[PDB]
């Protein structure tokens, strides 16, 4: 008997979960690939709005913003290499020796001096050239004859020696008709409701840093070490540990290198690794022992919280597989390091020097079919970075509560973005609605 | 909850003016619309006189009374009043102060006891 | 962008005062897009969609007889079966997100009725003695 | 899509009752379009055109003073030379397709007159003693 | 295209008579565009932009309560500080280009006030005893 009449409202504050494409924006201030694909500037003072009395459900494991970074990053890598010189002509039988001059025993057998016959700019003329190679990229044919490691598998191209891939913070912004909501609540699990939310135009700046086992240069939690997982009980899943204190790691490549330019064709140059100046030493990373053996103690108390009150926690080494899986894949200065992390996970709870290997022909994790040759860096390099989180894998689940074993794990590229896109959700705005009122035309 | 309290002379002689004041308690006149006067005329029943918007001073009146009736608001006293130009015996009635709320979402009345006024 | 969603936790009645805030925000390089013609398309698709969504809502307001208004009355009665609540339970102590969840299944019934009502109104305007 | 063209054989009068049926139907993958960037363009061109055609008709209704209406009256008299028929020959026993063929050549004359009429009407609204 | 800009040197008053001339001109191969998919994008971007600009102006007229009109009155008073001139100095002996240069800095103040006025007007329509 209410006698009401369906009035119509437009501009109603109602939203629904949705999937759309986000666009990148930058600080303007930033030959770097992300300085060109992230041209639109963000507002210097983002218009964040607190929403009073709003409860919203989040789930970081089903967040499509993560999938978009994966696609955008691999897409750019495959565009940047588009105009550059192919190294197909270098897939020739090589003649190699052992580079034994001024070598540290740790480097014995690591470098090879290889000579070969390759063409010049003229179709009818050849030249004899030589360069140094790392053993990881050179494979013996049937003791002096060697092939490049990927000749029976993939095409090889030279990375453009002009384009920087140094991470730049980028921001993702919503398209018209959409909005991004953020959790500002505390100690968020990564899933479930949060009751302290706000509306934003764009995400905070996120650096597209890619690494394995250890997560570098991210957001450093806030109040405590937080451990997140899709399931925790299921030993097939990863555990992401976010630290509230950073651990400084110092990595270096001690050998002083030079370069030589070899004509590979008309207007096409190949960049080869030249002689090492001075002694030949092994690449490595330094982690302060005084910080690491405390950082894990914090992790253990929080890790025990999910398994038991009086149980033993053991940190073991990594398992078998490719270097991309078993080691810490670290990209720094333009070269690719594969570091041994066993020295960091060798203890039971109840200065550390890590040796590294260097690889130049990179079959990027992203796909099989094409490989990239990374030109050498002149002089020497040093890297300073922040370990901000760990990826652990549970290697137990067995019927013995006495103890449980964790190992370095991960390796999925998305594990490096999921932890930053963690606080955000994309929604669509739907402006029409109806409701009864006591008024008719 | 708004309460309406009224007072004024219960006797007006013919050709003299009529004046009634309604005090408002529980809310502010200056914030609401719908403050109004209605009278109950013996032999006729209830009749609307007019109303005032406390937020503007704008008023509306029953056409039969437009030549004689004034409605106005005391924003200091939080009271409003009805004045009628010279009256006759025909104006004897029970006069009431009322508040009418009518919007798209709510409908309600506040209606006080009134003042009986005889013209003679 | 001073409240794009500020009224989300407000009651349905209170939130009726921000309709221009939400509406004005729903229809907000150089060489890169043409050198790499993947991104020119990705960007255009986002822009075309924002326009199409805007226009579909405007067409409905047109058909229902509510063009140019943010608040519009109709002549379709409310069915008690769509929500058995009185006005004091809807406009106060309830948000628009909650209301939308409650009504959802009846959205198409209501929209169909709004279109029928406007057509009946137009028929009555082609008869000069209408409504008497 | 319940009559997109159901009234096509109906008389002009009878067909006036389906105007919302035709109007509501005139502004109705994933990776393939970006991997093969020929199709992204072919698809966008079709979508952009549908929007531009819609908007041009809406602009004319605006200019002529018929915005928001499906049926609209004007003040331009009908010239007998455009079609020398009475109303009983037009609204009954004739379809819209036949009428369009009959009028076609006079379409622009009529549209020009509709625009002139609205401008004269606006001029008369900037003179507070108008039409007396 | 018979005066796209013919009134540019006319006074503000006289130029008010050509508003339909300017409005009707503000929303006016084959294989080449798909064979060379740089140009398909260059062309679509130009077309999408023309549509977006048109729609933003229409949305503002909607918000301000001037939808469907070329000349519209509002209830916002003119501030003498925006231009200390009387009507005989504005409508006569001045062009629209000159006026725009004079007002420019106050454009956003004025637009904000127009939006506030319409919202106040709507609030007064949800109170059946309004303006009395
Ligand atoms: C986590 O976050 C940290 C912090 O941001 C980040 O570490 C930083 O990494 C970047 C890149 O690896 C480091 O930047 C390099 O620093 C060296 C140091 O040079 C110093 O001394 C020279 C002396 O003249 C000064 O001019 C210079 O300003 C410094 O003081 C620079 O030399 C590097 O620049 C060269 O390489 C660039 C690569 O694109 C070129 O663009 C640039 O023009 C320079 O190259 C030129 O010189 C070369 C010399 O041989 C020549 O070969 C080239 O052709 C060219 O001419 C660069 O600036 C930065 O310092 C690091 N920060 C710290 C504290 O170490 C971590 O990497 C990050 N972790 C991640 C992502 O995992
Ligand atoms: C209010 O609506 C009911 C019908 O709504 C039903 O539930 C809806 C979700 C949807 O499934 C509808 O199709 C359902 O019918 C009206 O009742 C119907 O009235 C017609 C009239 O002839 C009758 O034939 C139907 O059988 C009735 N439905 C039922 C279930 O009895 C009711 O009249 C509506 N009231 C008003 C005021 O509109
Ligand atoms: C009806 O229209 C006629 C003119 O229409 C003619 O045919 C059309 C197809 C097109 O070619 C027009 O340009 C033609 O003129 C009107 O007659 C005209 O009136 C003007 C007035 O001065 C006169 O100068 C023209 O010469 C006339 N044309 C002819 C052919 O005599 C007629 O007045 C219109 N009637 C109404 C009621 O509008
Ligand atoms: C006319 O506008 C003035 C204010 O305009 C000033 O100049 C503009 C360019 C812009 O900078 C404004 O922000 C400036 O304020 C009004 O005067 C203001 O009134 C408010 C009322 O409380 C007062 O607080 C301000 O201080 C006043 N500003 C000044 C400079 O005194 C004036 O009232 C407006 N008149 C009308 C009729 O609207
Ligand atoms: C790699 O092999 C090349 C030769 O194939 C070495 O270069 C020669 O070094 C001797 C040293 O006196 C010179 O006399 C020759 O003229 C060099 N030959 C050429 C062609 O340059 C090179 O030193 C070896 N590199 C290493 C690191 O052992
Ligand atoms: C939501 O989280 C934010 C955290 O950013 C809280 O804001 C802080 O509130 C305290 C209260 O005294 C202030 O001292 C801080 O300065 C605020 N932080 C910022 C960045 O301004 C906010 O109060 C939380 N809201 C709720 C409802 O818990
Ligand atoms: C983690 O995943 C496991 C595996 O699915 C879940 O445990 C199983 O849940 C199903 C539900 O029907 C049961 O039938 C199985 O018996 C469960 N497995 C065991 C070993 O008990 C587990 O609940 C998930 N846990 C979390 C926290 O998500
Ligand atoms: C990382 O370094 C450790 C030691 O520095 C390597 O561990 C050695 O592995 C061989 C393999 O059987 C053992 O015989 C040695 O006793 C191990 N040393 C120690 C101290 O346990 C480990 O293999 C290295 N990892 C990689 C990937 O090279
Ligand atoms: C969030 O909820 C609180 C209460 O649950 C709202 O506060 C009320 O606001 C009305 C406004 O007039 C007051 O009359 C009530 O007394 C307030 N309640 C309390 C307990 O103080 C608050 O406004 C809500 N937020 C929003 C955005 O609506
Ligand atoms: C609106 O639709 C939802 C489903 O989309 C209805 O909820 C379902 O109702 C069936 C009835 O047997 C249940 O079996 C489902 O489990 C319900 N789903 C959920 C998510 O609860 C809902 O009842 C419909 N509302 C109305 C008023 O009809
Ligand atoms: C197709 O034509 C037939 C006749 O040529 C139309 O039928 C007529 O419909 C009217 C409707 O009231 C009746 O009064 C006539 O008596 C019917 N004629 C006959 C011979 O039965 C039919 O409606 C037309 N179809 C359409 C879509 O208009
Ligand atoms: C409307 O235009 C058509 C042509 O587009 C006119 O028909 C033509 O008229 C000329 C006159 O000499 C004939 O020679 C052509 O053969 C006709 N064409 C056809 C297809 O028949 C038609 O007459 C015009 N209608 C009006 C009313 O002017
Ligand atoms: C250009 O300026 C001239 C004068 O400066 C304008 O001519 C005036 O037009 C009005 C129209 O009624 C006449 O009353 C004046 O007497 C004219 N002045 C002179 C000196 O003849 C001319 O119209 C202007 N052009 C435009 C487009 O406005
Ligand atoms: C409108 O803005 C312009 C600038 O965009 C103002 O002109 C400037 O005023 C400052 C005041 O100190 C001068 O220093 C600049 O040189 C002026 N610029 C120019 C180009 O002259 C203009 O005054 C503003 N108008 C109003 C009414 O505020
Ligand atoms: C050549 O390299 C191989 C690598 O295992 C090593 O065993 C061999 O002794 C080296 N030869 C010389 C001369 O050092
Ligand atoms: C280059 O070709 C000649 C041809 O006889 C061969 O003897 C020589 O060993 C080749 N050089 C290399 C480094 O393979
Ligand atoms: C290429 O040759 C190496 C030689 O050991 C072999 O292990 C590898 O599987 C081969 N790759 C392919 C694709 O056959
Ligand atoms: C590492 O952590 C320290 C802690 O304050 C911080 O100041 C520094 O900027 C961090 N470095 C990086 C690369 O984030
Ligand atoms: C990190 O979390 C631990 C948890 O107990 C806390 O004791 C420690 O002080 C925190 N560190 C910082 C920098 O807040
Ligand atoms: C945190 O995630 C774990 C893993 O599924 C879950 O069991 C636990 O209940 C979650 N905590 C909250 C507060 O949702
Ligand atoms: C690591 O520590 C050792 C200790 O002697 C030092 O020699 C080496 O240079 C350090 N490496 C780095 C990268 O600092
Ligand atoms: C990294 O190098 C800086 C250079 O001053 C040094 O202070 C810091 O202690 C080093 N970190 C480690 C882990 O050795
Ligand atoms: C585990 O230890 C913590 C330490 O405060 C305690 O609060 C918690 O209740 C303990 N849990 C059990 C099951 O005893
Ligand atoms: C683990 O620690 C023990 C402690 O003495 C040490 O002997 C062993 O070599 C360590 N393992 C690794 C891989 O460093
Ligand atoms: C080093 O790690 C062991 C692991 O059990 C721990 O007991 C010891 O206390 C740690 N050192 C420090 C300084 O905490
Ligand atoms: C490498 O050695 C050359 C030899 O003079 C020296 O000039 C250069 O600076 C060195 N580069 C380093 C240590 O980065």
């Amino acid at each position: 008997a209410e006698n009401l009449w369906v009035t119509v409202y437009y501009g109603v504050p109602v939203w629904k979960d949705a999937e759309t494409t986000l666009f990148c924006a930058s600080d303007a201030k930033a030959h770097n690939v992300w300085a060109t694909h992230c041209c639109v500037p963000t507002d210097p003072n983002p218009q964040e709005i607190h929403l009073e009395n709003v409860t919203e459900e989040f789930n970081m494991w089903k967040n499509n913003m993560v999938e978009q970074m994966h696609t955008d990053i691999i897409s750019l890598w495959d565009q940047s290499l588009k105009p550059c010189v192919k190294l197909t002509p270098l897939c020739v039988t090589l003649q190699c020796t052992n580079v034994t001059n001024n070598i540290t025993d740790d480097m014995r057998g690591e470098l090879k001096n290889c000579s070969f016959n390759m063409t010049t700019e003229l179709r009818d003329k050849k030249q004899k050239v030589y360069s140094l190679f790392y053993r990881l990229d050179v494979v013996q044919i049937n003791n002096k004859e060697y092939r490049l490691i990927n000749c029976n598998t993939s095409a090889i191209t030279q990375a453009c020696p002009k384009v920087s891939f140094e991470p730049i913070p980028i921001h993702y912004c919503a398209p018209a008709g959409f909005a991004i909501l953020k959790c500002k609540d505390k100690k968020f699990n990564g899933t479930g409701p949060c009751t302290n939310v706000s509306t934003v135009q764009c995400t905070h700046g996120i650096k597209p840093v890619v690494s394995t086992q250890l997560l570098l240069n991210g957001s450093l939690a806030e109040e405590e070490v937080i451990i997140r997982s899709e399931n925790i009980t299921n030993n097939a899943k990863n555990i992401l540990v976010q630290l509230n204190e950073s651990v400084q790691i110092n990595c270096t490549r001690p050998n002083n290198n030079t370069r030589k330019s070899i004509r590979i064709g008309p207007g096409q140059w190949f960049y080869a690794t030249g002689d090492i100046i001075g002694d030949i030493r092994q690449a490595h990373c330094n982690v302060s022992k005084a910080t690491w053996n405390e950082t894990l103690g914090k992790v253990v108390k929080q890790l025990r919280k999910h398994f038991g009150n009086n149980t033993i926690i053991r940190f073991a080494n990594s398992s078998g597989g490719d270097l991309e899986v078993t080691t810490h894949s670290f990209n720094c200065g333009g070269e690719f390091f594969y570091c041994n992390t066993s020295g960091l996970f060798n203890s039971t709870w109840i200065s550390i020097t890590l040796p590294c290997r260097i690889k130049q022909i990179i079959n990027m994790w992203q796909r099989i079919g094409q490989a990239m040759y990374a030109p050498p860096i002149q002089g020497v390099i040093r890297c300073v970075s922040n370990i901000t989180g760990l990826i652990l894998t549970r290697d137990g689940g067995s019927t013995n509560s006495t103890t449980e074993t964790f190992r370095p794990g991960g390796g999925d590229m998305r594990d490096n973005w999921r932890s930053e896109l963690y606080k955000y959700k994309v929604v669509k705005i739907e402006p029409l609605g109806v409701a009864p009122t006591r008024c008719k035309r | 909850e708004v309460q309406l309290v009224e007072s004024g002379p219960g006797l007006v002689r013919p050709s003299e003016t009529l004046s009634l004041t309604c005090a408002v308690s529980g809310d502010s006149i200056s914030t609401n619309n719908g403050w109004s006067w209605i009278r109950q005329t013996p032999g006729k029943g209830l009749e609307w006189i007019g109303y005032i918007n406390g937020r503007s001073g704008s008023t509306r009146y029953n056409p039969s009374l437009q030549s004689r009736v004034t409605i106005s608001t005391d924003t200091s006293g939080n009271q409003f009043s009805l004045k009628v130009n010279s009256v006759t015996a025909a104006d004897t009635a029970k006069y009431y102060c009322a508040f009418f709320w009518s919007t798209y979402y709510k409908r309600f009345d506040v209606w006080g006891p009134g003042v009986r006024v005889t013209v003679s | 962008f001073l409240g794009f969603l500020g009224a989300a936790g407000s009651t349905m009645g209170a939130a009726s005062m921000t309709l221009t805030v939400q509406a004005r925000n729903l229809l907000s390089c150089q060489q890169h897009l043409l050198k790499l013609t993947v991104w020119g398309i990705k960007q255009l698709q986002a822009r075309v969609l924002a326009v199409e969504r805007y226009l579909r809502d405007q067409q409905l307001l047109g058909i229902w007889g509510c063009s140019g208004k943010l608040i519009c009355c109709t002549n379709v009665p409310w069915n008690s079966s769509w929500s058995n609540r009185n006005l004091s339970e809807i406009w106060d102590n309830m948000t628009w997100l909650q209301w939308d969840k409650e009504i959802s299944n009846y959205t198409q019934i209501i929209y169909g009725l709004l279109e029928e009502s406007q057509n009946q109104q137009e028929k009555n305007e082609q008869d000069l003695l209408a409504l008497d």
